[PDB]
């Protein structure tokens, strides 16, 4: 059949895909592209209003001497220029930052304990349900004890919740299901057996910060937004005094002792609180995509998803962004989740792991990464060899590093079910690149390429971890793109390929098991297509509070 | 001597053990019983051979509910833990005689680590002390199995936890009194970023002894901060002395005399009655009813005052066996003695405001918890130069059980390891014999 | 002791809330059941629940600190530690805000004592604060009208009487009885309504609120015209502020 | 003439505000509140629409067994109920924050010294309006060097923008007047002369990135966004490769060694990056807002414009956000904006000061001190107590030892023109107003205050520091509510009294000089006024990106 | 004698203090010397250089083997200078913490 690329070159060049040679320097420029005609006018009607010059096509050089591309979302049928990637312009990539960084998860289980032994109280199905509603009103930011208080707009904050889940079904069945993240409706049968037996009776919270808040702060701001408002609901709800000395064990077991933060905070040089991507280690990444439990029959689709989320938050919102800023790095990104390149040498690979070894049934040692990291890397650069438009799409030789690599240790972690071996994969495809084409990517895309073999599998102090604990903050990874999204599908493929419900932490993979999420993590490249549409409704927006 | 001052000094049953001992003989500076406190307390390590082990059977590592299904790795680590531990020393080890220490504990379950001095007086810092001893027992205990290549980063999770993606040692299952260097509130903050429940797990809930150990690092700590140089020093060294030392038997004899039926207020009566005895205060001016204080010596007033201040927690959380009322002793005891007799209160203030925001931040929605969990390094008690924090340990040793984050729930793998330690358990004892024995070279 | 400066009555009454010695006036009685009614904290005829086990049972190590200070009952017992919590108008209320917890600290033992602008708290071993509370609530420290025992929702140490002299309460737990001029507690300190209300007596009238007041205000005695009072807080600034700098 | 909170006192009861007594619990609860109801039906759509329990006024106590208050919004003649000032349902309030943390001031000293000396090429005022023209299409997102770039959409970044500011008036008058801040247009002519003489020679930028970008990431991406855009203007205005040696001493010029952050880096506990609320100190928060450059015959109302200024942004955003959350710290702000009351007090200690002294011409020392804010605490105390409406209005002990104290401390430095003897005064003010009434804050309001008068004069590490220095991570202030926003008045009042041009830094008084700003910081209540009404019109937003 | 203290531009009007720190270097390093040492003649080194325009300091050894990690050496060389600029003229109260700024800068705000 068709290589999986094949209509995506096709929609995008008049040539037949395997063609040598075109034309340039006659389309005009930016006027071939709509986009950039949106954004000429745009820059004269901004300049005219604020008084001072601003988007101009004649500065700087001519953008539009070649082909101006579209890009099919991997997937999908929807095909836009790529400046409806950029995550500036595109609401469904800024709401799913969103939905994580005003994501926490804070345990019950010290709590109920406070209550049963200072407190002499009792805790039952019944009392946590009208805990749940008590909460369900104070989250947004609306008021349960003191008189004259003023509160948040509840259409600006609706947005806003707590949910719960537990292992123990019994439980879980008789509380509202209104708040209930149920794990046998969300889970395929096997997946919810192993999720319900990692929770067991624990019972955890979901809370979710309002949007309007998370990005007029910062998301260091949600555990404590969370932790006052769980404290004044536990005030309420089980008739504690409005602040005695037990109200200090309520706040210390939400703020520190039974809290999952989604991101750990990180060093001054790239200062930031908790909740921001740079503490996202790759594990949590993928077990907040939630293809896992959708596509569970299709491995390779599983991983992709993953790749598809960490390459547009690592590479587009956190490196592109956070640590540097401008135009930003949308097409490092897209490369990984576009046109199906990634996916046609994906799926190349599984075939060639499940036909050689079975899934999962390779070996776990060098052996196999030299087979298989090797066979895949040279299938993927003879794409590039036997497609001139494919060359010419992934133009830059850091996106062909990263998908090549991603493919190649993807289906290395297919083979072996483990995560290391996939990663030692990943830098053996990297110089073997190298060799081949004689360039890798841009001046510093290999640092942690050329230091990768040696520390995939060292011990020492700030060299040795599990790839699915490794993440932006990992030493060598703390600067590049083309890499940290590439690695969340890498630790995502071994656990695909097992059946495993979860990568690294189960409560996170429940946690995001929420149709009540604004962004919808079952189906994360559909709904960047929705948001590059401009289809996607976001929240936290500001229209009910400005004049019309 | 810069100062003339001299003190005499009692064991925790009250005996007189050395009179007349010069003020900087109980110096950090000098005493060489604090100089081994806390070279001990930047070189110990508690390992938890159990814990790794455990973490590796289940693959759980990395932080809490955190698992990585396919890594599970069986290896009989406390079985094996006599050839791991020596495998282990002989890497932590500089030579052979040196002061290295690995010792086994709770059937080879626990190992206590004291990583030798002689390799901090080569650091800019404390934290070879858990850097060296994690890497040597994940050397030993691959070597110990012969674990691959490609499962020994299993190991090293096991026990280091999520460093380097996260800064502190996230689900590590070794563990220090002292915390990470990049979590002080200020640079010299590292002697006071140790819990109060780790001090009174150390120190066996003996109440003297956890207030000693207490002050002992708070005041090293107003050292290695420049706060104790030049026109406070002698300040801090009294404070020292008489809040965490028992100089002159003061706070233990108004433990004794308030311990029965007394009170906050009780306490500060005698306290005032016993400066004035003293000369330490004078009535400067009388007004309607009312006497006004004044003493020519504030560094002796405000050490006087400390003595008061401890025995006051000692008897009214003593009374209650219950910690929590800390905050208010040491608030209302300040508040209270300023409108007694016209003085400032202990630290000029600093203790009554400290104790503020403890309050607060120990009854309210916002942050904090239980006395245990704070520090001289928290941002609720940094303020105080070393007057308060000791206090909140005397506190936690005497209470019975109203705590949720308890010294048992918070400290249990530091108390088995560190309390073995003589002159971490049992400082009183140590620092009062050494002032004696350089008593003559002051 | 000598307690707190001044010549005002307001001094005066500083002084005296704080004095062991000094009788606190009796102006009400109520009964030991009504007492546990109003802190809500157990019903009439349970058992006091524990936080930990008696400490006869624990044998515990060597601590001559320990051995010095004589535990309060309910921590022989094992108690929990529960709270009573009183506002004070700032409309002359006899006791307020920070006269109780330096008076709770030179009367009571073992006592956890906080203070707010609209809200003051103790909280200590349950037998004991049943025992303090009867006194805190028969005493010149409390007043039906100008105080109130409120475990939540404070509001109304700073609000405007209503038109029967009685502070404001959202939860409304203090009525008052035009039929007999008296006071009754219709809900315990959380808000709960009681089976049967307990009488808490008359207010005081407005000559004896400013008999027993401990607040200072222009239409009663100003803190400014108590110039020894000044003088020491003043002196406590200055000699702060010196000792801070050397 | 009437205290100056009479009017406002007048709106809000129908009493005398001088009578003692009143009617409670016949309002009907929320039901007499516009706001509250439009709250209640809001919380009723919210919670159908999306199945979860929301806003519910019979959860927990009910509101409004008092008069729900109006508040004057104070300089103003605006009425709004509490809510309103929510800084969630207040646009102004959102926009003045992403106004600070999105902006970052950069000189141009270095980088044209590595032009000249390095590269070996001229500057002169038409280089430097080359380098702004292309700086202004590169700042908000869009490209000046590669080929097949994708962009940010101009009309979402229309806010971000680069202007130049130098004391050397010719080379100013030379530039493009588009690009300039122009000192003589913008100060009167002594405090421009000031500011003309406090620059030179020197050139700085002001540069302002996107507000879309700042909500969607953090403060400490300013500087860096900042930087790219800089060094990309660099490489194409003067001709640079397009990537060589050089070019890294442009970006470590940009990014450290001629940057000036709002604010600084936070400890870990409270982990943040730069340009986060708690990183700025009161003297730059004194110069960034505008009111001296306007209103300085008037020395209390430039004070006053500040303490609004910091109240919002250090209490409502930062210490009820940031640090906690929740219905958070609204009227803990709004007692020191509001009703004109701390206006009545601090007119009334400039006058008591004027007529014993004179401006500024008390002697520095604790005997001015003593004199002046015991004198200032007895008048607010006294009104209070005069005024039974007016206790009720200001109910909580800490609004009222904030507002008192920040009169009698604002009077002190007007009296001795230094911020160090005003700051003793706020502390003997709450030590006076502890003693007058036997209470002053909440459980845990004067922490500093108790270490306040030991602090103001120490010397010490981690203690002694002009008050000018000192923000919210000066360690006993890092916590508390009603402190903050007032010692960035006490911080501006003796300079107010003086005339100085600035606090604390002439960059930044400089850098907010500028009407292509969004929110208008030369009328700091007026705009929040105008946000309380929903007239404010914010940046940043995703209409233009999302369904219509 | 600018004011100019806290960090790149800063200023503070009003605040300027004209003291000849560098005319009594010699009398101001001795003061701080007898401060940093522990005992006299002990490692301590306090050496003028460029006629007194600069100083290097070495803190004793003994501090630091009781203490965590290397801050003493900053921390008590600024208090024992600022200590003794304020004891060498005099300076006031009021007027001291302009010589802490002026040493250290605008920790710990920052
Ligand atoms: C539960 C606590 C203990 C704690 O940790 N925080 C609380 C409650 C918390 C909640 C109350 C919201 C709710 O009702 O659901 C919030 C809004 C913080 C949050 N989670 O959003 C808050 N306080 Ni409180 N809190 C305030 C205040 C106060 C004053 C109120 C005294 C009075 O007479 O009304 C007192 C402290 C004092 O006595 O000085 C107070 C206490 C308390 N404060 C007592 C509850 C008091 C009661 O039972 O009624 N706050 C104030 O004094 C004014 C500003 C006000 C804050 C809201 C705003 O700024 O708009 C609010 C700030
Ligand atoms: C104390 C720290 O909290 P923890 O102990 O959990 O580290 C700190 N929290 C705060 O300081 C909260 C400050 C604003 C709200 C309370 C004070 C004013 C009430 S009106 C923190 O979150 O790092
Ligand atoms: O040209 S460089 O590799 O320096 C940067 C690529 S975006
Ligand atoms: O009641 S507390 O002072 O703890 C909190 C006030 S918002
Ligand atoms: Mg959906
Ligand atoms: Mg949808
Ligand atoms: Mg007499
Ligand atoms: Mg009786
Ligand atoms: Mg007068
Ligand atoms: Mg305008
Ligand atoms: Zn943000």
């Amino acid at each position: 059949a068709d290589k999986l690329f094949i209509n995506a070159l096709k929609k995008k060049f008049e040539e037949s895909p395997e063609e040598k040679k075109t034309t340039f320097y006659t389309l005009g420029g930016w006027k071939q592209s709509e986009r950039k005609t949106e954004f000429v006018n745009a820059g004269k009607e901004v300049a005219a209003k604020r008084g001072i010059p601003q988007y101009n096509p004649d500065i700087g050089t001519p953008l539009g001497q070649r082909v101006l591309m579209p890009y099919q979302v991997s997937t999908t049928d929807t095909y836009v220029e790529g400046d409806d990637l950029h995550f500036v312009n595109n609401a469904a990539m800024q709401q799913m930052w969103d939905d994580i960084r005003r994501t926490v998860i804070v345990g019950l289980n010290h709590a109920h304990a406070v209550i049963e032994k200072r407190l002499g109280k009792e805790v039952t199905p019944e009392t946590i349900t009208h805990y749940l509603e008590t909460v369900n009103h104070a989250m947004p930011g609306a008021a349960v004890v003191q008189e004259h208080m003023v509160e948040t707009h509840p259409a600006l904050v609706a947005d806003s919740y707590v949910k719960v889940f537990t292992g123990n079904d019994e439980i879980a069945d008789e509380i509202d299901p209104a708040f209930v993240i149920d794990i046998n409706k969300q889970f395929p049968e096997d997946q919810a057996e192993t999720l319900k037996a990692e929770v067991g009776d624990g019972i955890w919270q979901v809370v979710r910060i309002p949007t309007i808040v998370s990005r007029t702060c910062d998301g260091a701001t949600t555990s404590r937004w969370s932790a006052m408002q769980i404290g004044m609901s536990m005030i309420s709800a089980y008739k504690q005094a409005a602040g005695e000395a037990a109200t200090g064990d309520f706040a210390y077991a939400a703020k520190h002792a039974e809290v999952i933060h989604m991101g750990t905070y990180l060093p001054v040089r790239r200062a930031r609180g908790e909740n921001e991507p740079g503490g996202v280690p790759f594990g949590y990444l993928a077990d907040i995509c939630q293809s896992s439990r959708v596509n569970y029959e299709d491995p390779v689709r599983v991983s992709l998803d993953v790749v598809a989320t960490g390459a547009m938050l690592y590479d587009q919102i956190w490196l592109g962004s956070y640590m540097s800023g401008g135009v930003g790095f949308t097409q490092y990104a897209t490369a990984a989740y576009t046109d199906n390149i990634l996916d046609d040498f994906t799926y190349f690979g599984k075939e060639y792991v499940e036909d050689k070894y079975g899934l999962c049934e390779a070996p776990n040692n060098m052996d196999t990464v030299l087979d298989v990291a090797t066979e895949v890397t040279f299938y993927g650069l003879e794409q590039y060899e036997e497609y001139p438009a494919l060359l010419e799409d992934q133009f830059g030789g850091s996106q062909r590093a990263a998908v090549v690599a991603a493919a190649a240790g993807c289906s290395t972690a297919f083979a072996t079910g483990n995560a290391q071996t996939g990663l030692s994969g990943w830098y053996l495809s990297m110089y073997l690149h190298k060799e081949q084409h004689s360039r890798l990517g841009f001046y510093g895309y290999d640092l942690q390429d050329q230091c990768g073999a040696s520390n995939v599998f060292s011990i020492r102090g700030d060299e040795g971890l599990p790839l699915e604990l490794r993440g932006p903050n990992y030493p060598n990874y703390a600067m590049n793109v083309g890499h940290q999204g590439e690695y969340a599908g890498i630790s995502q493929a071994p656990h695909a390929a097992r059946g495993d419900a979860f990568v690294f932490n189960p409560l996170v993979k429940i946690a995001f098991a929420d149709d009540n999420l604004v962004f919808d993590f079952t189906n994360v490249r559909g709904e960047f297509a929705k948001g590059a549409l401009r289809e996607f409704e976001p929240a936290g927006e500001r229209a009910l509070i400005t004049p019309a | 001597a810069k100062f003339e001052d001299k003190v005499d000094l009692y064991d925790d049953r009250g005996n007189l053990v050395e009179e007349q001992v010069p003020l900087e003989a109980l110096s950090p500076l000098r005493n060489p019983a604090i100089k081994s406190i806390v070279q001990g307390i930047k070189r110990t390590v508690a390992v938890n051979l159990e814990g790794i082990e455990n973490a590796l059977k289940t693959a759980k590592v990395g932080g809490p509910a955190c698992k990585i299904m396919g890594r599970e790795l069986d290896l009989d680590i406390v079985g094996n833990a006599e050839s791991i531990a020596a495998a282990a020393k002989e890497m932590i080890q500089v030579t052979e005689d040196d002061d290295t220490n690995v010792e086994l504990l709770g059937g080879g379950k626990r190992a206590l680590v004291q990583v030798p001095s002689a390799r901090f007086d080569v650091a800019a810092e404390y934290s070879a002390a858990p850097l060296v001893t994690a890497t040597a027992f994940v050397q030993a205990i691959i070597n110990e199995f012969d674990v691959s290549m490609y499962d020994a980063n299993m190991v090293k999770a096991a026990v280091l936890g999520r460093y380097p993606q996260s800064v502190e040692y996230m689900g590590a299952n070794i563990a220090t009194m002292l915390d990470i260097p990049q979590k002080l509130e200020g640079p010299g903050y590292a002697l006071r970023n140790i819990m109060v429940n780790h001090v009174v797990a150390a120190t066996l809930k003996n109440t003297l002894q956890a207030a000693a150990l207490s002050t002992i690092l708070e005041q090293t700590a107003m050292f290695e901060m420049g706060d104790a140089v030049g026109a406070f020093e002698r300040m801090h060294l009294l404070g020292l002395a008489y809040q965490g030392m028992n100089a002159d038997n003061l706070v233990f004899d108004l433990v004794k005399a308030n311990g029965k039926e007394g009170t906050v207020g009780s306490v500060i009566a005698d306290l005032v009655e016993r400066a004035l005895e003293d000369g330490v205060i004078k009535v400067e001016k009388e007004l309607t009813d009312y006497k006004v204080y004044g003493t020519d010596d504030l560094a002796m007033w405000n050490a006087y005052a400390a003595a008061g201040l401890m025995a006051a927690t000692m008897v009214n959380q003593g009374a209650a066996r219950a910690a929590q009322g800390v905050s208010s002793t040491l608030l209302y005891y300040n508040d209270l003695i300023e409108f007694e007799t016209g003085l400032p209160s202990v630290d000029f203030g600093k203790v009554e405001g400290t104790a503020v925001g403890f309050s607060f931040f120990s009854h309210s929605i916002y942050g904090g918890g239980g006395p245990g969990i704070f520090n001289g390094n928290h941002i609720v008690t940094r303020h105080s130069k070393g007057f308060a924090i000791p206090c909140v340990a005397a506190a936690m040793a005497l209470d019975a059980g109203t705590q949720m984050f308890s010294p048992e729930a918070t400290s249990g793998l530091i108390k088995e390891v560190f309390s073995q330690v003589d002159e971490f358990r049992e400082p009183l004892k140590y620092v009062v014999e050494a002032a004696a024995e350089i008593k003559n070279e002051i | 002791a000598q307690y707190y400066p001044g010549t005002t009555k307001v001094a005066q009454n500083r002084r005296n809330f704080c004095n062991p010695e000094y009788e606190l006036e009796k102006l009400r009685e109520i009964s030991d059941e009504d007492v546990v009614k109003i802190l809500g904290h157990r019903a009439p005829g349970e058992e006091y629940p524990s936080v930990h086990p008696p400490l006869e049972e624990m044998d515990e190590p060597e601590d001559a600190i320990r051995e010095m200070v004589e535990p309060i009952d309910g921590a022989k017992a094992g108690d929990r530690v529960r709270y009573i919590q009183f506002t004070d108008s700032m409309y002359f209320a006899p006791a307020q805000p920070y006269v109780r917890s330096r008076a709770y600290l030179c009367r009571y033992r073992g006592a956890d004592a906080g203070t707010l602008s609209g809200r003051q708290i103790i909280e200590t071993r349950e037998r004991d604060l049943e025992k303090i509370s009867k006194e805190l609530l028969e005493t010149e420290f409390f007043d039906p009208a100008r105080s109130g025992v409120r475990g939540k929702s404070v509001h109304g140490h700073s609000l405007r009487l209503d038109e029967d002299g009685m502070m404001f309460d959202m939860l409304r737990r203090q009525i008052y009885n035009k039929d007999t001029g008296r006071v009754e507690m219709v809900k315990n300190q959380i808000g709960d309504e009681l089976d049967e209300p307990v009488d808490l007596g008359e207010p005081l009238d407005e000559e004896t609120l400013m008999e027993k007041t401990t607040i200072y205000r222009v239409d009663g005695e100003a803190y400014r015209d108590d110039v020894e009072a000044v003088e020491i807080m003043q002196r406590i600034h200055v000699l702060r502020s010196q000792g801070g700098f050397n």
